[PDB]
């Protein structure tokens, strides 16, 4: 009843038969921007069915010795179908995701994933006081990895972060962590391509094990934007 | 008596203070008022008025010279004329206007902008420009297909001398602000770009090259915060006469 | 104000009253919106 | 057409437009008149409901912070062989230019000023002396004091301020004083009767004199003393603005200029060059 | 409609057929001294059709290289019909203006001035601390000619003159500029051999040209007092 | 005037003190307030939110491996397993927690905490813990059937993956403190300790080690006072580019 | 959901439990949902009118403190032949970490800004001479003066606050001033259109420039002057909390870490290491 | 506050709403107390 | 383009409907697999995990 869920966006629908709830990021969801709210006076445009729909990632094979992955929002999207060319014509955006993370194995496999939404991640760089460069945060699709997920790579905690919106995906008990995730900024809209709202962080905790027969077992990625607004049209970056 | 105690701030001046203090001359009669046209009771009001921009700020280009943008008939089709950088808190076309001027006594401003221009080529002489304003993100158009996809206006000379190019407020924050970094994501404005709708046509007896006057101000949807000095004036030295009104 | 000239006051920064057509639009026939202005 | 304005129009959503005779983006500048196209005419524009308050724009406001008016330093010593512990100073506007180029973006001003005295001391080290000063307003070419002892300084009607350097700044209010209804920022004509009068200086917009002395009499050791003195208006009311200062001031007594030796604010060019008109300076280069 | 206009005061009439509405300054219309505002006690005389009437001053020539022009009021009528009667044997005067300058060309020809009113326009000397001289201030009926028109001749610049009531001469489009001016000072009456109200400006912003055959472009001034009131009688000055 | 004294007290500057000052900006319309996901009004609100607890501080650990405590298949009955220091206010296992660190900004403490343990084998593995909590007093229990004696939950693994302890309030007086004695009778807040009930059961294709994460929170019934610097945190130079801010 | 607590909830007593199909004690983790068991349903709980006030952890409270933000030390002399009688500080948060950490607790912060300025003096002995200083608030990039004596002190715009070294502290409020609805006290972008722009830093969160001077002109002899200023923001909305702050700060323009030598809060041990998982630290030996 | 600008008031310190769930619940699905959670 | 992620488990069965889009009415049979009144488009199926 709360194990098995279906959700469907535009085009696209993904069910799962073995979820733990769902998590709708600090209680709210997404919404078009009101009037009262605004400040961009242009009619913007609101491509719905075009824009907000699940769109997959490349996969990622989760290893005995992994760290854990990391999708900066909106820059894992911004080259990705018509999300990605509102993204390019446009200077300002604006949308919440709904966030899918899939991870099956077997009943004879255990470790656990933590499935983070963190609001604002700011990088820290580790051992010198050179501030990371454009490449070590901009990784588009393909998003990067953990160097040392014990601080969250930021000087912080990972034991402290289930302070943000977040699920795991433990072995035995799920195969799916569902979170939604409405416009988090301090402005209405944004820049697209040098802000990044959210950073959805995929991390075990616990690691892969098993002593049955040894198998590929990847971790996949499947976000749909929501309520997507785009204003300031012009030309593509 | 009144047990009191003073708290931090005692005693000090801030120049944006506001406390009643001793009159100087008690019981005297202020001069009665009069009407006075021209009355001004916020700045915003002085930033509306559309004044001449400096768009050919160029060298070779003297004094008035700098205020009007010569166009002349073209031999090719779609050709770029001029562009005009926007930030009204920096240095060049927009600066030395009214809305730049008082915009540059504060920090931070929000609002649509207008830029009007008056052809002041011949009766005889026509043409169609296309205008465009190109919200930032990359770098200036140089090609009319490419400017042409912002937000434009194509301007038909005619009776009606002037067109007018709407710069609506369009900013992901409530405002943008001055911090001396043209590039920052909380200044840069984008650009306009000018080019030939068609070309400018003109007969034998009607001059070749015909000039643009461009003018800009701020519409009644402007806002303007963060007083500060501005860097229009200042001075190294006392200055002449000045040392006399001791003696 | 505590002291008997009322020109000791402090500040009034309370006027909101505006008329940027003084400035704006002194032109003796007013300019209907949409319509040729000549 | 006058109205009250707490904050910034709000905008309305505007649909597509295809109207014959309708051309709200044609102007005509040679009315005079600036263009009244709206945004909703322009472009399509959504709804926004704008909370962007206009008071810090407010003429009060702007012109309400107190600026420097008056920068003295004179010796405090005995002056047995220059100003001998004391100063007399013809109050004006036209001195220190932030405040001056302010106030001139307007034609005429009606205000009340309330005036600050701030005092420093330095030693020519054994301390700083408490000092007492004396400023004695003294009106338009009226009397003034030639001695740090004379007996002008008993100011019998004249308002006079006693205040020590270890006290917070002196300050008072001098009412808007003018003969007329308002002070005249700019003056075409001639204070005088006759043709070699001063031009540009009306003498009813100079508030007066303001005479400063040490009441100390000298101490054994010399000291440097040096006055600023800080005007603010209040109940402002300000008429016709005008065109802002782009070249340097060059004297207090007039408008005279010449301008930088090179761009920007120089005679021939107020803005600052750019390669060409198609040149776009500080050009995003991703 | 907005094109055509006639202007009649006392035994004067004026008309264009190629005008651009006309300018009411600061949205106000000259008017006689109220008794509310009034401080010199002796009755004031008005004139009325004597002085209230066009006065047409000497042409000048609009030329490829000129710089502008400008005239002082009451300074450049203090001497013409019974207006400058008045004012010489009055000490104090008062008044509004009718400005209405005129210049036609060729449907060939283009060029484009700005025709402002300034109040209080103190002039300045250029590259000298010497304050201007009477003499380079009271030019009479003749009137003067900008040296730097690009600062206004103080310091200043023509680009942000439109804050003044004003007008533009646009060959393509029109060939007059009318300006209504009314009583512009701190004082209700004033000494009209001192004291210039205000000062009008024609200037060249756009040059004087052509292809066709060269003819003498001439830019005239016709300026008629508003509401005159004299007070103050004795001999004349 | 009014006649009046200073108090003691006149002119000092308290970190702490609560009054208005002189506004350095006159007239000045902050920014419009705008919706925004995740406001926090009070504290309590973020340690009521479980957090890891890092129960395998032990050298040879090292990062992640710190989080998680491994059970293994075990070869006698009743043993024991693991046990946790409960001071919430001194380094350990609760230290670096949302309820530790927020609560050493603090030096008085009053409330039930919780701990939640995830069982991480694989689906396969079956078993049944013991988790205890002995009130202050004695020596920590090394065995079951003492610990047993106290407050405690015995879970059973199953498609529920976890277990919830609670460490309800007992104490004698209101407020627990830190004090830097951990063996005071006002700071020490007792044990937990683990026992295996049975045992850790898997079959041969299941990893016969397995993980447990435990987690440590707040109830609402949970209250903080004394606010003090935090011992978390500190500083013996100028940080990179903090004197930079002066050039 | 949303209601009024000023009090720690109460306890009600609670019986014995044997029921079929109901398990208050068993969670789900992975839910992401924190555990919701009660005390009354994990034990036999008494009933407790509980009257433990929560107000000092109130946001308004944890963060209403007036922290050091600013430090700096010059010399006021003669500087014929460094910071000469005057120095520039770009305002930032980041410097101390007291405040820093406190701060970072949360994504997002709107508040206004309490200014308290103390000053201190010492000599390079004849005694502390009062002096009087100027501290200019000077807007983002804006321009700063050049010298102790240049013409930009005369502060026409500016907010200038004039203070004696005898005085209380000074003390002022900077209003919420972001262009933006509230500060980003974390920024996961860059502040230009640009790639070689700086990451994490949103100019928008910058409140400013201090610039402050001694206005006396130097004396005979030398002094040290330090200067401090703190900060206590009020008026508090705080959204998002974070996890806290572990590893000790290396930079005030990033998070950048590296981790203490050894335990405790070394990048590979954040917790001090015990011997083993069952050793109990600090164990009661009766 | 005897100040013109309401942001230079003393602190205010009397908002005692809360809403812990957005942190600690925020699943879709509320939970029940008793029920099993999965 | 249209899909559905499957995860297996108790319900053995997924279902991809292919909605109806054509520019016209009715779609025919001309023998031309590649007529723009024929061709339906494309199914294809990926390892999601
Ligand atoms: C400081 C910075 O971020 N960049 C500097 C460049 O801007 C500078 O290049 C010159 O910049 C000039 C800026 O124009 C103003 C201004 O500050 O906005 C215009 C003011 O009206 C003017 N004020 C006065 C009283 O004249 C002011 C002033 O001249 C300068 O501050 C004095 O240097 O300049 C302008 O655009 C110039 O044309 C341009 O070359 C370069 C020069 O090397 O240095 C950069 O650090
Ligand atoms: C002071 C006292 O009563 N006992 C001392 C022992 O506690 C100490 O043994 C070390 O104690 C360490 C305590 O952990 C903290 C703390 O003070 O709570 C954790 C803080 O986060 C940390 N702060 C920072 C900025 O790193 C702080 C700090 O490192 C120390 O104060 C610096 O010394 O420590 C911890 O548990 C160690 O693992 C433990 O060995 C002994 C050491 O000889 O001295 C006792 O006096």
């Amino acid at each position: 009843s709360d194990r098995v869920l279906q959700l469907k966006l535009g085009n696209s629908a993904i069910v799962t038969q073995e979820a733990a709830n769902y998590c709708c990021a600090y209680g709210e969801w997404p919404n078009y921007l009101p009037d009262h709210e605004a400040v961009a006076i242009d009619k913007p445009t609101q491509p719905e069915t075009s824009t907000d729909r699940f769109y997959t990632l490349r996969s990622v094979k989760w290893e005995s010795n992994s760290t854990g992955w990391w999708w900066k929002l909106p820059d894992a999207l911004n080259n990705i179908g018509m999300f990605g060319q509102n993204v390019q014509y446009h200077y300002l955006y604006r949308s919440g995701f709904l966030i899918h993370v899939q991870c099956n194995a077997t009943k004879f496999h255990q470790g656990a994933l933590l499935v983070v939404a963190i609001p604002e991640h700011q990088r820290g760089a580790h051992d010198t006081t050179t501030s990371p460069g454009f490449n070590d945060i901009m990784k588009g699709e393909r998003g990067g990895t953990f160097n040392h997920p014990y601080v969250l790579d930021d000087g912080t905690s990972i034991a402290c972060a289930t302070i943000f919106p977040h699920q795991w995906i433990n072995l035995r008990t799920n195969n799916s962590a569902t979170i939604v995730l409405p416009w988090m900024n301090v402005a209405p809209m944004d820049f697209p391509l040098r802000h990044n709202q959210w950073t959805l962080a995929v991390i075990p905790v616990v690691p892969l094990g098993t002593r049955t027969m040894s198998s590929v077992v990847p971790i996949t990625v499947s976000i749909a934007p929501m309520c997507c607004e785009f204003n300031g049209l012009r030309h593509a970056i | 008596g009144v047990p009191t105690y003073l708290l931090p701030g005692s005693g000090q001046f801030l120049t944006t203070d506001d406390h009643s203090s001793a009159p100087v001359l008690p019981c005297f009669n202020p001069t009665p008022e009069m009407h006075i046209p021209g009355q001004i009771r916020n700045m915003l009001e002085m930033i509306q008025v559309e004044s001449m921009m400096e768009i050919n700020n160029t060298d070779g280009a003297n004094g008035m010279e700098r205020l009007r943008v010569d166009i002349s008939v073209q031999a090719d089709l779609d050709q770029l004329l001029f562009n005009i950088p926007l930030d009204i808190q920096l240095d060049g076309p927009l600066r030395n206007t009214l809305v730049g001027n008082i915009s540059r006594y504060y920090t931070h401003w929000s609002g649509s902008l207008e830029m009007t221009f008056m052809f002041c080529g011949s009766f005889m002489a026509t043409g169609k420009l296309i205008l465009c304003y190109t919200p930032p993100g990359g770098s200036c158009p140089t090609t009319r297909e490419t400017a042409m996809l912002g937000t434009h206006i194509v301007w038909d000379f005619g009776l009606q001398s002037s067109i007018t190019l709407i710069i609506p407020w369009i900013s992901g924050s409530h405002y943008r602000m001055f911090n001396s970094d043209a590039k920052s994501t909380n200044a840069n404005v984008g650009y306009v770009t000018c080019f030939m709708q068609t070309n400018l046509i003109v007969p034998s007896e009607s001059s070749d090259t015909c000039s643009l006057i461009g003018f800009i101000a701020a519409k009644d949807d402007f806002s303007l915060r963060l007083m500060r000095d501005s860097p229009d004036i200042g001075q190294s030295n006392h200055l002449h006469g000045a040392e006399a009104a001791y003696q | 104000n505590f002291y008997k000239d009322s020109y000791a006051a402090s500040a009034s920064k309370q006027d909101f009253s505006q008329d940027p057509s003084k400035f704006t639009e002194p032109v003796v026939e007013g300019l209907k919106a949409g319509a040729p202005v000549l | 057409v006058e109205s009250i304005i707490k904050t910034a129009t709000d905008t309305v959503k505007s649909e597509i437009n295809a109207e014959l005779g309708v051309v709200p983006s044609l102007n005509a500048v040679e009315t005079g008149a600036t263009s009244n196209t709206e945004p909703e005419e322009a472009i399509q524009t959504r709804t926004v409901i704008n909370q962007h308050g206009v008071s810090e724009t407010l003429v009060e406001n702007f012109l309400g912070r107190a600026a420097l008016v008056s920068k003295k330093s004179f010796e405090y010593k005995n002056h047995a062989s220059t100003h001998k512990n004391f100063f007399k100073w013809t109050i004006n506007t036209k001195s220190f230019v932030q405040l001056r180029r302010k106030l001139e973006l307007f034609t005429y001003l009606r205000f009340d000023a309330e005036i600050t005295i701030l005092t420093t001391v330095a030693v020519n080290y054994m301390g700083l002396p408490d000092l007492t000063l004396q400023a004695m307003f003294v009106p338009t070419g009226a009397l003034t004091p030639k001695e740090q002892d004379s007996f002008h300084w008993q100011s019998g009607s004249n308002a006079s301020v006693f205040f020590k350097i270890s006290d917070p700044p002196a300050r008072m209010t001098i009412p808007f004083m003018c003969i007329n209804s308002a002070y005249s920022v700019f003056y075409d004509g001639f204070a005088g009767f006759e043709k070699n009068g001063l031009y540009g200086i009306n003498p009813a917009d100079t508030i007066g004199n303001l005479c400063v002395r040490i009441v100390n009499e000298h101490q054994p050791v010399g000291f440097t003393v040096t006055v600023r003195v800080y005007m603010k208006p209040k109940h402002i009311k300000a008429w016709a603005p005008r065109p802002p200062r782009t070249m340097p001031y060059m004297s207090i007594a007039n408008a005279n200029y010449k301008g930088r030796d090179t761009a920007p604010n120089t005679l021939n060019a107020i803005i600052g060059n750019r390669a060409s008109v198609t040149t776009m300076p500080h050009n995003i280069v991703t």
